[PDB]
């Protein structure tokens, strides 16, 4: 034969062949030798990691194209996205070495789970088909799910895991009978952009099953972005399993899944806009209502930014909303890639206080100004960038996805956006009204034992790449829109 | 290329009572091995259907994969329980199951009002030059195999990542 | 290499035709159609010959020649995602019947195959001689596979 | 020819599927209702490509990759479930409620 | 006919092929197979025992129709022994004694 | 057609222990006694009911036959088109049959398939 066909259309896909031959390569060497070293490891994950994006930089000027015979769809929307999902991966991967070595575990077992994932939510992306719209979430649940019980002792891990894969498996099922439905009454089409041809074919874009596979759909995208009565799976989760990997998910699993969600109503099902209209308002005003309320009532740090997470995805739901034409798109992004900094900084500082002082519970975090005033003042920041706080990057990203909601008319979506901005400033402040009391007496026995040690650790340079982005970005929100509007 | 009308009908309805009876054994027996046992039932229903349609590959790689899943199933079950248990024998009836009977009767409703809606013998008339097939590829198995080695390559390789992946986690999980 | 490969003769009077295939291949039965031969190993290099009725008594009857064997390529010999072309077609008549022998690639984004198809009409049917060959041997087989195109033959029943 | 009734079946295998899925007091036996989940979702397919697609058999290979999908997961638990019955020596899930 | 079937035998040829190799297979050659087992029995080397059993697996429907209509019950010393009341006319030409593996040949079966 | 034939045979063969059951029922008889019911324990009267729970390190081979089912399945529709394509399925299968053996490397040098 040739080989060419699909040699040409392989280098399309090079920066996941470097993150497959990088995860290849991990394995055969933790397999041949039989001593383990961190510093080894670090290199290949990183190598792997700053590799994809080097060759991602290099195919950004090139033109659009759809490969593997309607499988994998490259054009100027899905780079951003795979850009974000491996600057996740990148400041992901020294939260991740230094903890699950403290742990006394395996970790090449866990850096192939995470760079499985994040080569599952490259391809997640831009997957312009119905069956890799399937396998390659497949690709990124299933690492999520030997990931967060990958503690395999704790007794918070094993039913966070099964929580995990018992909601998990409820989605992603429900996902592909939407599949199922759509595919079926359309013409035996699953190409993205043919099934609204196919659909027009059969005379079906009327018929009553349309509207199970959208509602379908819809639900089995909420479960995994965690909006609405879709969220109940996130915060136990984000309680019971290991601080680097509930980062990973915050960050990386909403990302693919809001590129999934922005390629699944556009492309696919413009024709029936005010139904997931409709759908998309509801999931993100019960987001932010249900996600904002139920944070200020939390002693757990893990858990309260899990009800944070699924409250600020509902501000990101309000770009899919207004749509492509006020900007909407373009508010996406240039808030995700700011949410991204704000989680990661936010986590690294809770990796860090846990790591030397063993904790999890909010009260424990008083005093912490007096011990560490370095690590106090940059989750601080964090968390001040997280509630839209004026200098710091989330109050420009909140003022940028309200000017397109308010540009579309949705007075209603960005009322209650800024009233639950308002609830959002108790917590994120709470925080640091316990790390700013000096008294002795209310100060834990877990921060008075502190030792900060004359080190530098690799955590605390992955977060100065960060706090130092929250805030110094605040200007710099002219450069990265004129990237995100270029797109269409 | 089919079977008789009146003998496709029958099996039709033989193999969905089979089905039900299976699956109604799955969620209602208490024992993991009884309820397992139903579920072969309904994966050999199952087959069936594939077979009675056209699917002939699909029949036997469900046969096969599922037929090794329910093994391991039936493993694990008797290795992650306590003893036997044969008097334990459909489990109780709480106020929680009944809720969620209503809730299920209720999506299956809302899913059979619009099978029952739909013509989904006008659907087949519309994909008329779908249904042509290539007239050298007698074997089906042929078409399917031609199909998933240049159609479908991503996804070919994506599930080579993800079996491999599970493999080392069920190996590194599992492990005492 | 010593004399050329040997051909075996199948000869149909029930149906009344008569055809010369490669004697290194076997019978086989082709979906639907009345005869069929195949290669024992490789795949897609096959002959196979189907009649359909018809009130014709000859491919005269047809119209023009050029015309019908494309319209036969297109609509009926071909799927519609087969990208189709014709590079030759030939007429031979013996024992006052025509014989319309044209061959022609079909070339599916999967895989592509090339044919030697032999029409002919007499006795109320209408003959559609196929030879198959995947498109990769083609050149090696085309001679080979043209001494059968160029032995179908159709008598009185 | 009533072949419909085939998507009828898959509806109610559906929901059975997910009564099994949530009155499940054992682990085990909620894997085996997401498998039945997962096998009417393949029944909806294989019947949809035996009406709509008899060329390309688009259906069927989703329906095999369906299967890869479902035995992965059958593959991760009981693996996750032997995790749990090593730490815990119990199945129950219900009756795991320390995060809450 | 039918499309599908090509230059098939006339039925009557057909019929008395099969006739005949009915009759050699089910009332022939099991007689004769059963005697090659029952003779030699003991004379077999490990081929003779091989084709032996191969032609039993081959024709074993043929031969479950005469085992039940034959006996292969071993006879009496004397080849004058006509009835079990009967008396031997001199009871010294019988051969008694016959031995076994260790120290007999074939003659001793 | 070349599929009832199969279905015929599937339905006779199912039959058939139908009527040995039915056979033996007919035939048999029954003289059901409390000795006679009791389980078979070799002689002695058996303890509690059976049940074994063997380890998890020896049982960890069947984690690995699902994957390895999955992967010979994917096989087979490549073998079927091998030779109507060419090198392109050989390079194609090429990385399926690699991390087939770098799976079973890994279950070998962890010792999931040791007993
Ligand atoms: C208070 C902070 C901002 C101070 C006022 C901003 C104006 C500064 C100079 C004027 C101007 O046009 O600058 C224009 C600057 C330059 O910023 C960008 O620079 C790019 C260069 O590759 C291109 O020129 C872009 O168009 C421009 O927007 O716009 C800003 O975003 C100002 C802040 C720059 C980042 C500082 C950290
Ligand atoms: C590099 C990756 C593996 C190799 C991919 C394909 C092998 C390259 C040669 C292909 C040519 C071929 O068909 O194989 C030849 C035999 O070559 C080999 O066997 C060489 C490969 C050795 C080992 C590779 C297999 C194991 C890996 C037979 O010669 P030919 O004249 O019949 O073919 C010529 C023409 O190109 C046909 O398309
Ligand atoms: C944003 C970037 C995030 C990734 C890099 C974080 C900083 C890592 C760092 O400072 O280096 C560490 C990692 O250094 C290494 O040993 C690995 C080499 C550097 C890896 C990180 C950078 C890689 C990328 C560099 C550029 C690309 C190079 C490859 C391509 C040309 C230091 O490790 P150590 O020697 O102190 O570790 C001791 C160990 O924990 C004891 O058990
Ligand atoms: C193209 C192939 C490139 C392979 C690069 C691997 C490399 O640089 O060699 C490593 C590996 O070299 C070795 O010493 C191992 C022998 C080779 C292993 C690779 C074989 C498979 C390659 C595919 C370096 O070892 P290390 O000092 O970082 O420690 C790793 C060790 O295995 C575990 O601690
Ligand atoms: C943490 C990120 C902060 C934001 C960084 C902002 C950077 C400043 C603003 C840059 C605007 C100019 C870039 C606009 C698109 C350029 C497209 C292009 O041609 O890119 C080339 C250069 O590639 C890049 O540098 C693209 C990277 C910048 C765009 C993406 C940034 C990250 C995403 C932000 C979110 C292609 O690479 P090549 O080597 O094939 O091309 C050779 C030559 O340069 C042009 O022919
Ligand atoms: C003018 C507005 C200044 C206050 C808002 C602000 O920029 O954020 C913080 C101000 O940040 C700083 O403290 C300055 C250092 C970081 C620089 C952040 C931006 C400074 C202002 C930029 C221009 C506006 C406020 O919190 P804090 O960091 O003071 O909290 C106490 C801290 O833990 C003590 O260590
Ligand atoms: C082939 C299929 C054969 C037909 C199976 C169903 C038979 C008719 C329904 C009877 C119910 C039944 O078989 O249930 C048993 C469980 O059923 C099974 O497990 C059989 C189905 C497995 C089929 C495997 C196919 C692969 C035991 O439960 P019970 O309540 O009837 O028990 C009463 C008492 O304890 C005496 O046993």
């Amino acid at each position: 034969k040739a080989f060419h066909l699909l040699l040409f259309d392989g280098s399309l896909i090079f920066p996941e062949c470097i993150l497959i031959f990088g995860l290849i390569l991990l394995l055969m060497i933790d397999s041949t030798s039989d001593q383990k070293d961190i510093p080894w490891l670090y290199f290949i994950s990183s190598t792997s990691l700053v590799m994809s994006i080097t060759a991602l930089l290099f195919r950004w000027r090139e033109e659009p194209m759809i490969s593997f015979s309607g499988n994998f769809q490259t054009n100027n929307f899905n780079e951003i996205f795979q850009f974000l999902i491996l600057l996740c991966s990148t400041l992901c991967i020294p939260l991740s070495v230094e903890y699950i070595e403290c742990t006394e575990m395996a970790l090449t077992e866990f850096l192939l789970f995470i760079l499985t994932a994040t080569l599952g939510g490259m391809f997640l992306c831009g997957a312009n088909d119905l069956i890799t719209i399937f396998v390659a979430p497949e690709c990124f649940s299933l690492c999520s799910y030997l990931l967060s019980g990958y503690t395999k002792k704790d007794v918070r891990s094993n039913e966070a895991t099964t929580k995990y894969l018992l909601m998990g498996g409820a989605s992603s099922s429900i996902l592909v009978h939407g599949f199922s439905w759509l595919y079926g009454s359309s013409g035996g089409e699953i190409e993205l952009q043919e099934i609204v041809n196919g659909l027009i074919n059969t005379q079906m874009y009327n018929s009553p099953g349309i509207s199970i596979a959208l509602i379908f759909i819809t639900v089995g995208i909420g479960f995994k972005l965690s909006p609405a009565p879709s969220h109940q799976w996130t915060p136990d989760v984000y309680e019971g399993s290991p601080t680097p990997v509930v980062a990973f998910l915050s960050v990386t699993s909403k990302v693919a899944a809001s590129a999934s969600a922005t390629r699944i109503f556009d492309i696919p099902f413009y024709f029936s806009s005010n139904e997931w209209h409709l759908l998309l308002e509801i999931l993100a005003i019960l987001s932010m209502i249900l996600g904002n309320l139920i944070a200020i009532t939390q002693t757990s740090m893990k858990r309260m930014l899990a009800y944070s997470s699924i409250g600020q995805i509902g501000y990101v739901i309000i770009g899919i909303i207004v749509g492509d034409s006020n900007d909407g798109y373009a508010s996406m992004i240039t808030y995700m890639l700011f949410y991204i900094s704000m989680n990661l900084g936010t986590f690294a500082c809770i990796v860090l206080f846990g790591l030397r002082t063993g904790t999890d519970n909010i009260r424990d975090y008083a005093g912490l100004y007096t011990k560490d005033p370095f690590l106090a003042l940059s989750l601080a920041l964090c968390l001040l960038s997280l509630g839209g706080l004026p200098p710091l990057a989330g109050f420009f990203g909140k003022i940028y996805l309200f000017w397109c909601g308010w540009q579309a008319g949705l007075y209603f979506l960005v009322l209650i956006g800024l009233l639950t901005s308002v609830l959002s400033i108790y917590y994120y402040l709470k925080i640091i009204k316990l790390l700013m009391t000096g008294r002795n007496q209310e100060i834990t026995p877990h921060v008075r034992n502190y030792r900060r040690s004359p080190l530098r650790s690799k955590n605390s340079i992955e977060f100065s790449m960060i706090v130092c982005v929250i805030a110094s970005t605040i200007p710099g929100i002219s450069m990265n829109p004129i990237i995100t509007i270029a797109q269409d | 290329m089919d079977l008789p009308g009146p003998i496709h009908d029958f099996l039709l309805v033989f193999l969905g009572s089979g089905l039900i009876l299976g699956a109604l054994g799955v969620v209602l027996f208490t024992n993991p091995i009884f309820s397992a046992f139903s579920l072969g039932l309904v994966l050999v229903c199952i087959s069936l259907f594939y077979i009675l349609a056209n699917s002939h590959f699909v029949a036997s790689a469900q046969l096969l994969i599922y037929v090794g899943a329910i093994n391991v199933l039936i493993i694990f079950s008797v290795m992650f329980m306590s003893g036997p248990e044969y008097d334990k024998k459909f489990q109780l009836w709480t106020v929680g199951d009944g809720v969620t009977s209503l809730v299920c009767i209720s999506l299956f409703v809302s899913l059979i009002s619009t099978i029952l809606n739909t013509s989904w013998y006008g659907i087949i008339w519309t994909t008329k030059s779908n249904q042509i097939l290539e007239q050298d590829l007698i074997n089906a198995s042929q078409q399917i195999g031609i199909h998933l080695s240049t159609d479908f390559f991503l996804p070919f390789e994506l599930i080579s990542i993800i079996l491999l992946v599970s493999l080392i986690g069920a190996i590194a999980v599992a492990r005492q | 290499k010593e004399t050329p490969e040997r051909y075996t003769a199948f000869v149909d009077k029930a149906d009344g035709y008569s055809y010369v295939y490669p004697s290194d291949w076997r019978e086989f039965d082709f979906r639907a159609h009345d005869s069929a031969f195949k290669d024992r190993y490789l795949q897609l290099q096959n002959v196979r010959l189907s009649f359909i009725p018809t009130d014709k008594n000859d491919v005269h009857d047809l119209g023009p020649m050029e015309d019908v064997i494309q319209t036969l390529v297109k609509n009926i010999l071909a799927a519609p995602n087969q990208m189709t072309d014709i590079r030759e077609i030939q007429e031979r008549s013996v024992d006052g019947k025509n014989y319309w022998t044209f061959e022609y690639n079909l070339t599916s984004p999967n895989f592509s195959v090339t044919h030697f198809t032999t029409l002919a009409i007499a006795n109320g049917r209408y003959y559609t001689l196929t030879v198959s060959a995947n498109e990769r041997r083609w050149k090696r087989y085309r001679n080979k596979l043209k001494v059968v195109a160029d032995s179908f033959k159709v008598f009185e029943i | 020819m009533i072949l419909e009734h085939v998507l009828v079946l898959s509806a109610f295998l559906f929901s059975i599927g997910i009564y099994g899925l949530v009155t499940s007091r054992n682990l085990v036996r909620a894997l085996m209702c997401l498998e039945l989940i997962l096998n009417a979702v393949n029944l909806n397919f294989v019947t949809f490509s035996d009406f709509f697609d008899s060329r390309q058999l688009k259906g069927n290979i989703f329906s095999i990759f369906v299967i890869a999908i479902a035995a992965a997961e059958a593959a991760i638990g009981p693996a996750i479930v032997s995790s749990i019955y090593r730490n815990r020596k119990s199945i129950r899930i219900n009756q795991s409620n320390l995060l809450n | 006919a039918v499309t599908g079937v090509n230059n098939q035998e006339d039925l009557i040829w057909v019929l008395l092929k099969a006739g005949v190799v009915g009759f050699c297979y089910f009332l022939i050659m099991p007689p004769i197979i059963m005697n090659w087992l029952r003779i030699r029995w003991y004379r077999r080397n490990l081929l003779e025992m091989y084709f032996q059993f191969m032609f039993v697996f081959i024709f074993f429907p043929g031969i479950l129709v005469w085992a039940p209509f034959l006996n292969f019950r071993k006879f009496p010393r004397d080849p004058t022994m006509k009835y079990p009341w009967s008396k031997p006319e001199n009871p010294s030409e019988v051969k008694g004694g016959f031995l076994k593996y260790p120290w007999a040949t074939i003659e001793d079966y | 057609y070349e599929y009832d034939i199969f279905w015929a045979f599937l339905i006779i063969s199912s039959v058939i222990p139908i009527l040995a059951f039915l056979f033996s029922g007919i035939l048999a008889p029954i003289s059901k006694g409390p000795e006679k019911l009791s389980s078979y324990e070799s002689g002695i009267e058996p303890m509690g009911d059976a049940w074994l729970q063997f380890r998890i390190r020896y049982y960890m081979f069947a984690l690995v036959f699902v994957v390895f089912d999955v992967e010979t399945v994917f096989l087979y529709p490549w073998a079927m088109s091998f030779d109507i394509l060419g090198v392109s399925v050989f390079i194609e299968a090429l990385i399926f049959v690699l991390i087939l053996i770098v799976g079973l490397v890994y279950a070998w040098r962890k010792g999931a398939l040791e007993w």
